[PDB]
């Protein structure tokens, strides 16, 4: 039984979040905001991330090489990153040198310049950034899937930007997103490891005070996406491997589903021959394609937002002409989870995610970080004796239920990346969607 | 000069992407009036000749052999038709 969060707020609306580990002798404290990419609009997309470049430019008191030594000084190191829905700003240091790292975290979300030689600077910095995340595949067949799947919509906007937004960003616009989206009703101050409740509520009375409130403060993790069934196509004949999603519409962080859909990932499960134990898991899927030589790996996901998600699975292979076996014998276990489930592959994954969800957290960061998303998606940080009870409440009828309404028959959403050639047109890798023998 | 899927005998592909939506999720019928009228009426004109000239010029010719024959026939014709033969 792990120590309990401890959670606070300020007069502003700042929550406090904490979770002690007296066996650690650094700490995670940190940021995080309920505010992304999906909060900009068309013409000021990529701001965001604009935004997380230069709050390492400098402030109004340290200059960027200030700004260096003195976390150098600290001896820990910082970082960040911008999602759709979140961002997050963290700092690991030694336990006593927590109050130095709330001290420069304030610093740089409060009172960075912004300055026109360091927007000036960063837009190219940004611009060569377009032209090499080209290299991470799943990244890319990622940001493809959003692309498609929400087409034109907020959710479908990539976190970078176009070209064009990073050419005429400019301080204005930077301060405007900052000053509407970084409010202390949006925001979570979270500590973890070696530190004290009373003294990071103490900290944030003397940096986050003089935060502004929204002037509608609705509750954290509060938000309509409307799911595009469509295919995205980028074939490389160069490349060896290809690199698959497919992905229907998912749940959302608040849905009643949310457990039911994860045991239903579970029971698809991951795969990856590079690792000794893949090929004895129980999951039928990976028995498939281990044996047949299918794929490289497989990755189910559920990803959740606050008001949708997307539930699929990421696949690499290097077998280009059993494409087709590999994509057909995954919709057929997909559609094994309508008609076939019983309570023997249901309580074999509750039993894995019970365990699961618990081993995630096994360092400050994660734990900051589950505090900080559970925060900032639900309003509250969930007890373990609540996810036990939650995850113990679905039963096999249930995961049917679910993905009759959710898998069976649906539109999904397809990304391939690389030699693929041997993956079907649309219309034959959905209908392997249903079984015309059920 | 033809494969069969994963190695079809294409030149390398590269630099091409395609995209389209789930046939539930668009309109079977969208443009079709546009498309009835206006896309078959530029189809048909650019083809028009192609038709119109060996179709008018083989029935010209069969009328006026069925009409000599016919004439060839009648009392009219009885001299004309005697040196035909």
């Amino acid at each position: 039984v792990s120590p309990k969060t401890r959670t606070s707020n300020l007069k502003n609306g700042l929550t406090i979040a904490s979770e002690s580990n007296p066996l650690v002798q650094t700490a995670t404290v940190g940021v995080w905001i309920d505010a992304g990419s999906r909060n900009e609009n068309a013409y000021n997309n990529g701001t965001a991330h604009f935004f997380e470049h230069l709050a390492f430019k400098g402030t109004d008191k340290r200059s960027q090489h200030q700004l260096e030594l003195d976390i150098e000084n600290m001896g820990g190191h910082l970082n960040a990153y911008t999602s759709r829905e979140s961002t997050v700003y963290y700092a690991k240091s030694f336990k006593d040198d927590v109050p130095k790292s709330v001290e420069i975290l304030a610093d740089i979300l409060q009172h960075s310049k912004l300055a026109e030689s360091a927007i000036d600077r960063e837009r190219e910095v940004i611009t060569r950034e377009l032209e090499e995340v080209n290299k991470q595949y799943e990244e890319v067949v990622f940001d493809h899937l959003h692309a498609t799947a929400f087409m034109n919509q907020p959710l479908g906007r990539t976190i970078l930007g176009p070209r064009e937004n990073i050419q005429t960003i400019t301080n204005t616009e930077l301060r405007k997103f900052i000053t509407e989206n970084y409010t202390a009703d949006r925001m979570v101050l979270v500590g973890a490891g070696a530190v004290d409740h009373d003294a990071l509520v103490e900290l944030a009375e003397k940096y986050f005070s003089h935060l502004p409130s929204s002037q509608s403060p609705v509750p954290l993790g509060t938000p309509i996406p409307n799911f595009v069934g469509s295919e995205v196509r980028l074939r490389d004949d160069t490349m060896p491997v290809a690199h698959i999603a497919i992905a229907v519409e998912g749940v959302s962080w608040t849905s009643e589903d949310y457990y039911t859909a994860l045991v239903a990932q579970a029971i698809i499960g991951n795969y990856d021959r590079a690792v000794g134990t893949s090929r004895h898991q129980g999951s039928r899927l990976s028995n498939i394609v281990s044996e047949n030589n299918l794929a490289n790996s497989f990755q189910s996901f559920s990803t959740s937002y606050s008001d949708t998600g997307l539930w699929g699975i990421y696949l690499t292979s290097e077998n280009t002409t059993q494409i087709d076996d590999l994509v057909h014998f995954t919709l057929k276990e997909w559609n094994r989870l309508s008609t076939s489930v019983s309570n023997l592959q249901v309580e074999r994954a509750k039993s894995q995610l019970k365990a699961g969800l618990l081993l995630s957290l096994d360092g400050t960061t994660y734990v900051a970080e589950d505090i900080g998303r559970q925060l900032t998606t639900l309003g509250r940080r969930v007890t373990p004796a609540e996810v036990e009870a939650k995850l113990e409440a679905v039963t096999e009828h249930d995961v049917r239920a679910w993905a009759q309404k959710t898998l069976y028959d649906k539109d999904i959403a397809l990304v391939g990346l690389g030699p693929i050639e041997g993956l079907y047109d649309y219309n034959r890798i959905r209908n392997d969607m249903s079984m015309m023998r059920w | 000069y033809m494969g069969w899927w994963g190695h079809m005998g294409s030149p390398p592909q590269k630099g091409i992407a395609g995209y389209t939506i789930s046939p539930f999720a668009a309109r079977p019928f969208a443009g079709v009036v546009h498309a009835a009228i206006f896309n078959t009426f530029r189809r048909t004109k650019n083809q028009a000749l192609f038709v119109i000239l060996p179709v008018s010029f083989f029935y010209y010719v069969w009328t006026q052999a069925s009409e000599k024959n016919e004439w060839l026939y009648t009392k009219a014709g009885r001299h004309e038709l005697a040196k035909a033969l």
